[PDB]
């Protein structure tokens, strides 16, 4: 992660980088405390 | 009024009508052509007009049934040729 | 009750006449709202239409259940040309017979608020082709009286036949706003 | 249905006829193939207009393509041993739309002039076999012409090698079967010359065709009698042990075996 | 006629089949098995087939 | 409810993408995907074209 | 205006469709429905279609409901599907017009004020084309004859996207004629040519006859468009024609000669391939 | 019971034509839709037409299904004359093959609850290039089906036998969790009719003359390469006769394209000359 | 019928080919070509592509799917 | 977004997209033709790949 | 009476859609789905036009449109099928039926029950039966008893799409 997008309060529309593949911007699916990202936290990430 | 077969017209042809000596018919079918009316040519070496268009017009109940005789004749001929062509080539007719 | 309406207005250049205040434009526009909302007061499921008898008839909406449209695409409806009771009545049969619940009983609620140039015997027919197809005429005759009265009366005692009260004929006079009657009329008591 | 279509077949006993009528005016796939052959079997070989009529107005008239092929069945042993009887019908189901009635009009034309070598079928059927869209129906002209031709074994091989080469491999099916048909209990030579390559032809049910046609032509035979019985014994049992050959071909190559060994090596198939 | 016809057949069946790619085998590991690197992409343990 | 088909049609798994030219022929995009790449755009879309500057 | 209306398969075969699923049920003849396609330039291009509710008293003839209710919700649902398609006017599958066209092409106008109806005839003619297109057109004649609202013909033709042709071509490959010309078959296409010159003409002498009877009055634009055609017509006895004529014939069959004597040395050659390998089979059978 | 090998799908010209057009309307990305239809009894499955379904960004899943848009839709074509049942979905796969991956099992399986018999169609329409239609239907193998010891289909016909499967499927598996149905269609008389009208020649463009510059440049060009031809041929003649073919065949092509040319403009011409005078 | 499938084989040689360096000859009717998209594929080229001309390193266009260099 | 590169038979041009791949593509029948030539940035449709309108 | 696996047909009717054209109101539409002796009068002429929809597609093997012997009972009874629109009694005079019974004293009893062609009726939603004509010549036309019988198709009833399987966010 590389922007948290300010969070929009509601609806934080986390964004990340791919690195050589590409930027994508991204939700929070089944993760218990949408806060422990840290803006770099090294996320997981779905394929489709 | 004339079909195509002798569409050529004759500098006394259009003297003996339009009453005009003929060394103007020239000049009438030169305003002729310039009008846009009738489409052609001069040919005055040998003193002919080859019209090869008309300006349509409106016509008669007269003139349709002539009109209606002239296609009867070509259905005529059409239908000939028709039914020789497929008698002759009977058997590569897919 | 379970039933079908198909509102006809005649929007024929006599409806110019003011002799019904404001004009007889407003005055069915007044007329056809308050029919149109206690066909809904009933039981809401019930459904009206809307058809203007113009030069050539014309549907403006087909059974819907929501008066506001109806009312909305009344208020543009505007005098042109004359009326065409026949055509209209028998455009309206149709738009009942593309009913999605079979059920709602045909009703026609039609304002003849013009001459009817039509024969009587013509009349008479339409109106045994309706009986035999089961639809209830309610004419509001507001208008030139004399000279068609004698066959809106025709055309609906033919409807009833000898006890068919479900057509009606209610003929208004010359007085206030186009709606005082209706709204105590035995077309609109009983609802 | 199709056990008492069996038992009262050749018999047109009207009661039976009129059981199968009420079986098969219902719309099951599974009763309509049964209740149509049925009502052929017991209307064999009488050209009961009142028959023929319920039976193509039911097969246009249904959505079951398992009735219609039963019904196809049906018409065409309908009219058995009627030769001119059935131009008619024959003609009426060959012009057709529905693929399933052509077949039915070419399984007529067999069944009426049946071993008669009629040119006129012939005719039909060779045109159809190659003017056809459906392969399902070149198919049967071509087994058709091997019903026709079985009083004249010797003929069969001329008509089945030219198609037995072509590129359509429902029309190479349907010349092996003819074969069959045609020198079904015969031992014919040219006949089993003929079948031979196809063993080895690259579509499955080609193959599958080639096997039951050498059974029923070498039913009941020795080597001496015929050279290659024991080749084709033992290409069955090859093609039965074998691992990457296909499902229906394994088919094939045992009921050849069945064939083969029919009524424990004393029946024999004979048209006539 | 027939010959032909069934030729170009056969030609337009195997044609209609999707390709394959090419890479180095890097060392053949075990009968059947080959690590084999395909480019440009790393490199696959292939399944090598009986023929 | 057009506004709620906008919604559902805004998934968001949106790729992040640069603006790189702009053009007009309306508004259009010649827009450079992050995954490296160029695409053309006809209608902008659900952008206002906020003056969208390169 | 619009001078060109090309028509889709998927089209044609949805109005098919109408009118069979129609009348297996019931008994309309007609079957109305909605046209939808896009512009390009003046070449409107009918890409869709759908059926909306019709029913008419064949008697009146003015008494009709189209279901503009219907219609409205159709096309909403359609415009979700696919936007890139508006309202391009109307169809019935009707071997002739009718007097309601008129209304319901006024109807229609409501959702495209440039209204084109497409009559398409189901019943498959072996001639023409099976849709013949029109739009509305109300002016003052220039010819002083009493103006009323009546149809103009526009051009029509049958063009698919490859995404259709895709779909034409697998369904048809049964029975399609080969894309390439076989002598024979362009031996049947000039007889086929000629069949259709002989209906033609016969439809222009029964329209001519009828206007000299008196049957039907005289449409001013339909005969400039015949004396045009006899003004066009050729001329083939002329000298410097004739002389052209079998110059180029010549020519031709020079060509044609050419071949022949190729196709015969071929033909000998292989004649005398076949004799030596059968010489050779024969002498090897031998010893 | 079970499924028989000779089951079929008749997909009607309707419901293809708007398939592949769904496809390539909206490749690349993924399309979806119901196929209306009508279960005849256990061997056939009508699909009258095809039903596109709105786009929702949730590619194609049970969630892009919108129940008021179907159910209002159903409604309108009930009664504008289609009163059919909702035999299965169809989906695009732009380009990537005809079989399944997931998200396509979990819907089926939900069309399979609402009416086992339901199919699913893929269809792809970039590899569908005109002259092949790359369609396949399926359905599901119960997940006690396989384990239990039972064939996932019984096979009472030789018709289910007559179409090999693609490896592209069988990768992804096209016989572990779901079945191939065949496609068999449905063609009226009158549906290829309108259809031949597509391409159908004009009776002008059957009487109508070539250019004839350009056919007298046609015939110099091929009269010269068929001359070029001729050499070739008598060189290979003499070789072979000396010593003891694609000069032959060549030579044979162009005198095949040659007189069919010359004669048909030939005939043309005459019949023109007959006719308009 | 061998019209129809004369034309199907002009018919794959398809217009929206994918241009790629044809590297070398395989064996007869197979070879081996490396796409511009830049990976290496082995597929079969269509019958008469011009095998005199087909010299390796050469310039051609094949089919998107299957690769076949036609 | 790619450029035309040499001008195939006057019904096909070889385009270079920007990640590289060059592929030989369509004309659209509206696009006319002339105004594309190697260097000609076009928009190329993304599955057809066929050259749908230039550009600057 | 009722072949084994075949059932009337009463469940499945909806009195959302059914109606009946010309009928006198002394004498409703529920008179004839009760097996009693109550019956249904025609209101104008000897004529009557029955419309019946069901749920479902339903099949139909037989049907018990009887009534009274007194003369007064149906003649010529015309099955129309699947009707997009409430058709008219115009309509129903050249409209070609589905099936075109003609009823006889023998059907008309109370044992007689008339078999219909079953394959045209393998799929039925609506059905329309016009009453053309009376056993005799009655100017009132009067029905006893209507109910069909046969089998339900099976029903894919949409609005029942569920996830049976996964999470709520597989898209593709
Ligand atoms: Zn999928």
């Amino acid at each position: 992660c590389t922007k948290i997008i300010n969070a929009d309060s509601e609806d934080p529309k986390y964004i990340i980088n791919v690195k050589q593949f590409a930027k994508f911007v991204v939700d929070l699916s089944d993760q218990v405390a949408p806060t422990d990202i840290e803006e770099g936290m090294r996320v997981g990430v779905d394929r489709n | 009024t004339r079909p195509a077969n002798h569409r050529q017209l004759t500098f006394e042809e259009i003297a003996k009508s339009a009453k005009i000596t003929v060394n103007e018919v020239e000049l009438l079918v030169m305003k002729a052509l310039s009008v846009g009316l009738v489409k052609g040519s001069i040919d005055e070496v040998d003193k002919r007009v080859h019209m090869t268009w008309v300006q349509p017009r409106v016509l008669d109940l007269q003139q349709i049934k002539g009109m209606k005789d002239r296609l009867e004749f070509w259905c005529t001929d059409v239908k000939s040729m028709e039914m020789l062509v497929e008698h002759q080539a009977h058997d590569i007719l897919t | 009750v379970l039933e079908s309406t198909m509102v006809c207005v005649d929007n024929s250049e006599y409806m110019r006449n003011g002799d019904f205040l404001p004009t007889r434009l407003q005055a069915q526009q007044d007329a056809v709202n308050i029919v149109c909302h206690s066909k809904t007061r009933s039981n809401p499921e019930n459904n009206v239409g809307l058809i203007t008898l113009a030069n050539d008839c014309e549907v403006l909406t087909t059974l819907t259940p929501d008066t506001g449209r109806i009312l909305s695409k009344l208020h543009t409806v505007q005098p042109k040309g004359k009326i065409t009771f026949c055509t209209g009545i028998r455009v309206a049969h149709l738009a009942l017979k593309h009913r999605q619940g079979k059920n709602h009983k045909m009703r026609i609620i039609a304002f003849v608020g013009s001459p009817v140039e039509d024969n009587e015997k013509d009349l008479v027919k339409l109106a045994k082709r309706l009986k035999k197809e089961k639809v209830n005429v309610d004419i509001i005759n507001f208008g030139e009286e004399e000279v068609n009265t004698e066959k809106l009366t025709a055309f609906v005692n033919t409807l009833n036949g000898k006890d068919g009260t479900g057509s009606h004929l209610v003929t208004v006079p010359p007085g206030p706003s186009l709606a005082d009657a209706l709204i105590s009329s035995p077309i609109l008591a009983g609802e | 249905s199709l056990g008492l279509g069996l038992a009262a077949m050749g018999t047109a006993r009207q009661d039976v006829y009129d059981l199968l009528k009420t079986n098969l005016y219902q719309d099951d796939a599974v009763t309509g193939e049964a209740a149509g052959l049925a009502l052929g079997l017991v209307m064999l070989g009488s050209k009961n207009a009142q028959a023929i009529e319920d039976m193509v107005g039911y097969a246009q008239e249904t959505q079951h393509e398992k009735i219609l092929r039963g019904l196809a069945v049906g018409i065409a042993l309908v009219m058995y041993g009627r030769m001119e009887e059935a131009d008619a019908l024959i003609e009426s189901l060959c012009r057709d739309k529905d693929p399933i009635l052509r077949r039915s009009g070419m399984y007529t034309v067999a069944m009426a002039y049946c071993g008669s070598g009629n040119n006129k079928a012939i005719r039909r059927l060779l045109h159809v076999a190659v003017s056809d869209v459906n392969d399902d129906v070149r198919r049967a002209a071509v087994e058709s012409l091997g019903f026709i031709l079985f009083r004249t074994p010797e003929q069969c091989p001329s008509v089945v090698s030219l198609l037995s080469e072509s590129y359509n491999p429902h029309v190479r099916y349907g010349a092996a079967m003819a074969l069959g048909i045609c020198c079904a209990g015969t031992g014919n030579k040219e006949a089993i010359n003929l079948l031979e390559p196809m063993t080895n032809d690259p579509v499955n049910y080609v193959r599958q065709g080639a096997l039951i046609a050498s059974a029923l032509i070498m039913i009941q035979q020795t080597e001496i009698t015929c050279p290659k019985v024991n080749q084709f014994r033992q290409l069955y049992s090859k093609v039965i042990n074998d691992k990457h050959d296909d499902v229906m071909a394994k088919f094939g190559a045992i009921l050849a075996q069945g064939i083969l060994d029919a009524g424990g090596h004393n029946v024999t198939i004979s048209l006539q | 006629l027939n010959a032909k016809v069934r030729l170009l057949r056969e030609e337009l069946q195997l044609l209609q089949e999707q390709g394959s790619y090419v890479g180095e085998v890097v060392r053949a590991m075990d009968k059947k098995k080959v690590l084999v690197k395909v480019h440009p992409e790393g490199k696959f343990v292939v399944d090598v087939d009986k023929n | 409810e057009n506004s709620e088909k906008i919604k559902v049609n805004k998934t968001l798994p949106y790729l992040v993408s640069n603006v790189i030219e702009l053009l007009d022929v309306g508004k259009c995009a010649v827009i450079k995907t992050s995954t490296r790449q160029t695409y053309f755009l006809p209608v902008i879309g659900l952008v206002d074209a906020e003056k969208l500057k390169p | 205006a619009v001078q060109k209306v090309v028509v889709h398969p998927l089209v044609l075969l949805s109005v098919v469709d109408h009118f069979n699923r129609i009348g297996k049920v019931g008994n309309q003849k007609r079957v109305v429905g909605v046209l939808l396609g896009s512009w390009q330039k003046k070449v409107l291009d009918v890409s869709n279609s759908f059926a909306v509710p019709f029913d008419e008293d064949d008697k009146d003839d003015s008494v009709w409901f189209l279901d503009h209710d219907y219609l409205e919700n159709m096309y909403g649902m359609f415009k979700k599907v696919n936007a890139r398609e508006r309202i391009v006017g109307w169809y019935h599958t009707g071997p002739k017009l009718h007097k309601n066209d008129i209304a319901i092409n006024e109807l229609m106008k409501r959702y495209c004020p440039n209204s084109v109806l497409v009559i398409i005839d189901v019943k498959p003619k072996d001639l023409g084309l099976p849709t013949e297109a029109y739009i509305s057109v109300e002016e003052v004649h220039d010819d002083g004859t009493p103006t009323s609202k009546t149809f103009e013909h526009v051009t029509s033709e049958i063009g698919a996207e490859e995404a259709e042709e895709v779909g034409v071509e697998h369904l048809l490959r049964d029975i399609k004629d080969t894309t390439v010309g076989t002598l024979s078959q362009r031996i049947t296409n000039q007889v086929h040519g000629l069949k259709g010159l002989n209906s033609k003409l016969l439809d222009i002498r029964s329209y001519l006859e009828k206007v000299a009877t008196g049957k039907l009055p005289i449409n001013h634009q339909i005969i400039y468009q015949l004396q045009d055609v006899f003004n066009l017509l050729p001329d083939v006895s002329l000298q410097e024609f004739v002389k052209a004529f079998y110059l180029k014939t010549n020519d031709q069959m020079v060509v044609v000669y050419l071949a022949s004597l190729i196709r015969s040395v071929v033909a000998l050659h292989n004649l005398i391939n076949n004799k030596i390998a059968n010489r050779d089979a024969e002498k090897k059978e031998g010893q | 019971p079970a499924v028989d090998t000779a089951e079929q799908v008749y997909i009607s010209s309707l419901a293809l034509l708007k398939m592949l057009k769904h496809g390539r309307a909206g490749v690349p990305m993924e399309v979806m839709g119901l196929m209306l239809g009508e279960f005849v009894d256990d061997y056939t499955v009508r699909v009258i037409d095809v039903f596109a379904m709105p786009q929702s960004g949730t590619g194609v899943s049970v969630e892009a299904v919108d129940p008021v848009f179907q159910a209002k839709m159903l409604d309108m074509l009930k009664q504008t004359g289609r009163p059919e049942m909702v035999v299965g979905w169809y989906h695009s796969h732009p380009g990537f093959g005809c079989w399944l991956s997931g998200v396509d099992i979990n819907t089926q399986q939900s069309f399979e609850a609402l009416s086992e018999r339901a199919v699913a169609v893929v269809v792809d329409p970039i590899q569908s290039v005109k002259g092949k239609v790359v369609i396949d239907a399926f359905r599901l193998i119960n997940a006690n089906m396989m384990v239990l010891g039972h064939e996932p289909r019984q096979t009472t016909s030789n018709l289910g036998h007559l179409n090999k499967p693609s490896i592209q499927a069988l990768i992804h598996g096209l016989n572990r969790h779901y079945y191939s149905i065949t496609i068999n269609y449905r063609k009226n008389e009158l549906e290829q009719k309108m259809l031949l009208n597509l391409h159908k020649k004009s009776w002008m463009e059957g009487l109508t003359l070539q250019d004839y510059s350009e056919h007298c440049k046609h015939n110099e060009s091929v009269v010269k390469e068929m001359l070029e031809l001729a050499k070739n041929y008598n060189k290979a003649v003499e070789e072979e006769d000396k010593m003891t073919q694609d000069p032959k065949r060549h030579l044979e092509e162009h005198v095949d394209v040659l007189m069919t040319s010359n004669i048909v403009q030939c005939l043309a011409a005459m019949l023109d000359t007959v006719v308009f005078k | 019928e061998f019209l129809h499938a004369q034309e199907e084989v002009k018919r794959i040689q398809s217009i929206p080919l994918v241009i790629g360096q044809f590297l070398e000859a395989v064996d007869q009717n197979t070879a081996i070509v490396g796409s511009t998209t830049g990976s290496n594929y082995y597929v079969r080229i269509l019958s008469t592509i011009d095998r005199e001309l087909l010299k390796p390193n050469a310039s051609v266009a094949l089919h998107k799917h299957s690769n076949a260099l036609v | 977004v790619g450029e035309v590169l040499k001008q195939l038979t006057e019904e096909k041009f070889i385009v270079k997209a920007t990640n590289g791949p060059r592929y030989v593509v369509g004309c659209r029948r509206q696009l006319d033709k002339s105004k594309l030539k190697p260097g000609t940035r076009v928009a190329l449709d993304m599955t057809t790949l066929t050259i749908m309108r230039y550009l600057p | 009476d009722i072949p084994k696996g075949y059932m009337d047909l009463m469940p499945f009717i909806n009195k959302a859609g059914c109606e009946c054209l010309n009928e006198s109101d002394e004498h409703g539409f529920d008179n004839c789905l009760r097996k009693d002796t109550t019956f249904l009068e025609s209101d104008c002429d000897e004529q009557l036009l029955i419309t019946v929809a069901f749920n479902q597609p339903v099949k139909l093997y037989s049907m018990k449109f009887q009534g009274p012997d007194n003369g007064q009972g149906p003649k010529y009874v015309k099955i129309f099928i699947n009707l997009p629109r409430s058709m008219d009694f115009e309509e129903a005079e050249r409209s070609e039926p589905t099936q075109a019974l003609e009823l006889t004293e023998d059907d008309i009893k109370e044992d007689g029950i008339v078999p219909l062609r079953y394959v045209k009726f393998q799929n039925v939603n609506s059905v329309t039966i016009f009453v053309q004509s009376n056993q005799g010549e009655e100017e009132t036309t009067r029905i006893s008893y209507f109910t069909f019988i046969g089998t339900p198709v099976q029903a894919t009833n949409m609005n029942d799409f569920k996830r049976v399987v996964g999470k709520k966010g597989e898209s593709h």
